[PDB]
Parts: C-alpha cells; structure tokens; sequence
C-alpha cells in the first residue's frame, strides 16, 4: 500500500485506545451472527445456536481476541503487511479453505464496531485509513490463493 | 427472512433517524464519498464538499426513501419501483455500491447508537438494506 | 424479472439437459472442484475421480432439482424449501459458492451448445441460475 | 502467480487457435448485456438499447477486440502480468473509476466464451489455467485501487 502521515497517525492513535478482547469478541460474534454460514468453520466451538448463544461463547470470544490481536500486529507494522500475514495465509487458504470473501466482511465488521466504540474519533476520514487497514490484511490473506 | 422481532429493532432504532434525516443521510453520503471515492463519479453535478446543500438535501431523500421502505417492508419491490427504474435505467448504479452505502450507513447508525447497536440490531439492518438494495437493482435481472 | 422470451429460451435449452442428466451434472461438479479445489471440502464424504459413481449419481440429482426449479419458476422459494434449509441449516454452503457452480454450470451448457449458447441464452441462464441461487440461500436471512 | 509448465501449454495452445476479433466482441457485448449497469462506462459508444443492438454495435465488437488483444499480453508474458497492466490499471482506476468487481464479471464472462469456441479443447483443466489467467490479470487490474 501506500501510507500518509496522516493515516498512520488516524489508524495508531485509535488502536491504543482499543480493548482488544471486547472489541475481538464483538467482531468474531458478529461474524458468525450477522454471516451465519461461516459458523461452519467453528464446529469445536460449542453451542452456537443462537445470537445470544453466540454472544455468551467463550471460545468465540476467545478466539475474537486472538484475531483482533492479529490485526494489532498490522497496526504495529503498517509497511510490512503482506509479509507479516503470510503464515496466516497459508492457514487460512491451504488448510481451513475459507473463501476470500468473508476476509472482506470480517473487516467490514470491524469497521462497524470501531465505529460503535469510537463514535468522535472515527470521523469519515478515520474511517477512510482503517478500511484501507482490514482491505490490507484482507488482500494479504488473500494471496494464498493468488 | 425479516421477523417481527427484527422491525421492532428497525423501528426503534429508526425513529431516531427521523429526526435528523439530513445529518443521517449527508453523514452516510459522505462518508461513501470519503472512503470510497469512485462513487463520487455518480454526483458530478454536486459540489461535493462537506454539508454541502447539495448533499444534505439529497441525503434526506435517501433517509426519506428508506422511511417508505420501512413502513411498506413487506410490498418493496412496489413502493420502490419508480427508485428501482431510476437506479438500473437511469444512472446504472453498479450493484456492488447499493452494498457500500449500506455498510456506511451502518457505520453511521454505529456511531449514533454505540453500545444499542448490537449484534441483533445490526442483523435486523442489514437484512433490511440488503432487501432494499435487491430491490433497487432488480431491474438488471 | 424472467421474460416469457427468457423462459422459452431456457426450456428449449433444457430438454437437451434432461436426456443426459448424470453427464451434464457430473460435468458441472467435476469443472467446480477442479478450477475451484476449495469447494471439494464439503464433500470429504466423495469419492472425488473422475465420473465417480457419487459423483454422477449427485450429479444427476442437482439436475433433477434445477429441472424442478424450471417447472416451478414462479414458486421458486416454495419448490426448494426443503433444499433451503439443507444447503443453509445442515451443511452451512457459502453463498460464494452457489455463484461458483451457476458459473461451471454455464461452461457446460457452452461447450455443448457451442454457437447456439447466444448472449440471450446466457442472459436467460444467468438470471435463473442467480434466482435459484438467491433461494437456495434465503434461509440466512 | 505460479505457472506449471502444463498450465502455460494449455493457454499458449488454446490461444494460437482464437479468433481474438470474434472472442472479443462477444466478450464485450456479452458484458453489457448480461451486467447491463456496465453500460454506463460507452456512453459515447451509440446505441446500447438491446441485446440485437449491441450485437450490431460496431464500437462495441472493436473494442473487444482491443480488450482481447490486451489479455494476450498476458498470454505472451505469464510471468510479469502484473508489469504488463499497471498501466490499464491507473486508467481504469484513476481515470474510469471501474469498480474491480466488473473486472472478474468480464473474465468469467471470457471462460464461457471459450467454452462455447472450444467445446472439445476446454477440458475441466483447461478451463482451470485459464480461470487461473483471467483472475490474474484481474487482480493485475486491481492492483490501481490496493
Ligand atoms: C481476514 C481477517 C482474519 C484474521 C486477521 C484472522 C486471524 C486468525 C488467526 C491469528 C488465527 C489463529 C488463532 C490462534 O492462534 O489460535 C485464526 C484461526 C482461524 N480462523 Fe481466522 N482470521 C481472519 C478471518 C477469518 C475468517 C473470515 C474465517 C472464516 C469465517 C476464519 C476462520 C478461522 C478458523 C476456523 C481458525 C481456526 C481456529 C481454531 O480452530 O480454533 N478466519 N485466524
Ligand atoms: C440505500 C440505497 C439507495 C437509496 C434508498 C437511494 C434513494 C434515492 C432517491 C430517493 C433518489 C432521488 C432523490 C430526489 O428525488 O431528489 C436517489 C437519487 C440518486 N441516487 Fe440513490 N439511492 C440509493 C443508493 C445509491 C447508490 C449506491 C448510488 C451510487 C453511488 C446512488 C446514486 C444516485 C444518484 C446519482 C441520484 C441522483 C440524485 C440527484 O441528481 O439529486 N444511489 N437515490
Ligand atoms: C445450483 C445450486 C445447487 C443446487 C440446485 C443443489 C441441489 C442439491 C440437492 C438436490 C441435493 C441433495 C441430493 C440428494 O438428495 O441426494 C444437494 C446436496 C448437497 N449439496 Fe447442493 N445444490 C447446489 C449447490 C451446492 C453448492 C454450491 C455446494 C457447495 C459447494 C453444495 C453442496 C452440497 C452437499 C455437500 C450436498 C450433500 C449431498 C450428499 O451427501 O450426497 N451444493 N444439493
Ligand atoms: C479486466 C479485463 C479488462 C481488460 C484487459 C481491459 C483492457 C482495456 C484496454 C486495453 C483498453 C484501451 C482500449 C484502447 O486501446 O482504445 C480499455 C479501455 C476501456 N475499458 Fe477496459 N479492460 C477490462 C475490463 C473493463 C471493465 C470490466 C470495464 C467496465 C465495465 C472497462 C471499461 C473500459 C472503458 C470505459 C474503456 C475506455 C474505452 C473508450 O472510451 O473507448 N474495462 N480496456
């Protein structure tokens, strides 16, 4: 990608104020609620059958945590994302066979809870820098099938 | 498909719209405009700049819009007919932007609700501005 | 919406389909897992050679219902229910993937029409093949 | 990407054989009349108001035919797509405004195609390098907006 001062500043700033774990298990719930087929993928997870099921998990939430600490190792070498995510790649794609697409939406979703969170701060310009951020780690995972 | 439980989250949630149509809708708008910047090429005649008169009255007619398609949720593809014909017909509205003004709404009823809009909520919308979306581009199948 | 043009098409097409129902169907899943291997993991369950017994035998029960879906075209929802709650409920199919087969259905129907696979006939297919797709996923909404 | 050596051999054979002015007419009006929204971007190419009407629209079948000679290029250097479309890529993107969804619409519109020139030639693994092709220059293409 291509980073200005500005994003930069947009996408560090408002991550040091992130609580991981509820913000990680707010997206990963919503994923399996909102998205209901990428349940398919958490079959050792437990009762997922229900919304409230879903929120009440402990190993979504668990597993949210862990994902979103993922994206903090984008925010924390925003040059080198590709590279950093790589390893993930092969995961995803080789092993776990998720299509690409749902890459995408689980970044959509951040940027709905992010929004839910930071309400002042995430103006449309901070908006504009972290969709460039999930985009990246996105296309990045993506290059396992590429 | 959408249940009762899903309009009475619409309908809470939407009431609040209703009140500030134009901050709403001009929020959504340029926050599409902003963050993806080809959809700007769909508004050429608009001066596109922030809170434009432009933008904010258009953006009450996009809330306005959505209001009707709140209240007739269950006769879309009628109530929004004449939209439908104006969107495929007449500008040629790719698809794929009907999705993104709908996740930026999304962001903007976010900032708006914080800690109200939850999972269930956000189900509830986004079944609905999918369902509107469809409609709005039906005419291209 | 599907034009009576549309449905003609699609008919005249179809009966072709129909003589060779196990071929077409294992041609179509047979093109899906070889140009987009992910999609092999929902049948773990398959012998996955080529013309497979379970291949062909699945092969041919996919035409079958794309056969029902042509007879009931106006009760699209109504026909698959049963399919619906499968496809969505038991075996949790990304809805990428009902684009990935509707698209190695068409290659089939190309190469063995040839010439006779017009721009109207893949206009015709491609609108059936997205409204049985959209019903086949309706239950996640 | 990663071509093996039977991948290459499948798109430099099949290709030899293309009529790439016929092939690229269909393409093209196949584009505008099954994603009719794609019409928006020939308003200077006349009458678009049928699916006869763009059959018969002689700017419609040249400019396939220039879109088709340009996937030749890609056909002619697998391995430096990429290069070989940043250029389309910053017209596309920064100057048409193409969204890259239509990018992968036009190229399975092109495999159909194919399969209806080479019924016999367009084996399952055929189809599968070629998919492989259009995807790539597609995401060559995409590259402007990442
Ligand atoms: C594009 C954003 C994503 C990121 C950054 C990400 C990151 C990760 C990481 C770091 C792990 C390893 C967890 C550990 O250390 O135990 C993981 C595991 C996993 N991910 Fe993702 N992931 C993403 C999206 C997805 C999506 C969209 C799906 C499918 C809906 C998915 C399905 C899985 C599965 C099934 C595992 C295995 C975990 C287990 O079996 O416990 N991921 N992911
Ligand atoms: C939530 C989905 C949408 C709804 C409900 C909607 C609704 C409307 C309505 C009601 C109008 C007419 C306003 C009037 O009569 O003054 C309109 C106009 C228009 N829309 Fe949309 N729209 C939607 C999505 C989009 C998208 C995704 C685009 C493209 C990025 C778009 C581009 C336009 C344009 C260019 C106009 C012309 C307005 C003018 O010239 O003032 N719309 N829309
Ligand atoms: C053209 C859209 C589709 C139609 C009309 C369709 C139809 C059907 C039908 C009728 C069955 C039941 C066969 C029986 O009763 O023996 C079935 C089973 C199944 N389908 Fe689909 N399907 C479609 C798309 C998909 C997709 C895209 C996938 C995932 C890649 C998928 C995965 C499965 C699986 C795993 C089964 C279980 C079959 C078995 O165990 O024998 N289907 N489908
Ligand atoms: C991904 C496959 C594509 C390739 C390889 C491609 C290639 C090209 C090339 C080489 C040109 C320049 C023609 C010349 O030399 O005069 C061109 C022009 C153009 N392309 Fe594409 N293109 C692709 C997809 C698309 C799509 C999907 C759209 C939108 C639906 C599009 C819209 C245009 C437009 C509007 C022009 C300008 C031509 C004019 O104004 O006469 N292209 N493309």
């Amino acid at each position: 990608v291509h980073w200005t001062s500005e994003e930069k500043q947009y996408i560090t700033s408002l991550w040091a104020k992130v609580n991981v774990g509820e913000v990680g298990g707010e997206a990963l719930a919503r994923l399996l609620i909102v998205y209901p087929w990428t349940q398919r993928f958490f079959a050792s997870f437990g009762n997922l059958s229900s919304a409230n099921a879903i929120l009440h998990n402990a190993k979504v939430l668990a597993h949210g945590q862990k994902v979103l600490t993922s994206f903090g190792e984008a925010v924390k070498n925003l040059d080198n994302i590709k590279k950093t995510f790589a390893q993930l790649s092969e995961l995803h794609c080789e092993k776990l066979h998720v299509d690409p697409e749902n890459f995408k939406l689980l970044g959509n979703i951040l940027i709905i809870v992010l929004a839910t969170h930071f309400p002042k701060e995430f103006t449309p310009a901070s908006q504009a820098a972290w969709t460039k951020l999930v985009n990246a780690v996105a296309h990045a995972l993506a290059l396992g099938y590429h | 498909m959408l249940t009762e439980d899903d309009k009475q989250l619409i309908q809470h949630v939407w009431e609040k719209v209703l009140e500030h149509q134009e901050d709403f809708g001009a929020e959504a708008l340029e926050r599409m405009f902003i963050v993806y910047p080809s959809t700007k090429t769909y508004f050429p005649h608009f001066d596109l700049h922030h809170d434009s008169e432009q933008i904010r009255h258009h953006g009450k007619k996009v809330v306005g819009a959505l209001g009707d398609a709140v209240k007739h949720i269950d006769n879309l593809s009628a109530t929004l007919s004449e939209l439908s014909n104006l969107h495929a017909y007449n500008l040629r509205v790719d698809p794929v932007n009907f999705k993104l003004l709908s996740h930026c709404f999304q962001v903007v009823l976010g900032a708006h609700l914080g800690r109200e809009y939850t999972p269930q909520v956000q189900v509830a919308y986004d079944k609905f501005l999918a369902a509107v979306s469809a409609v709005l581009a039906e005419k291209y199948r």
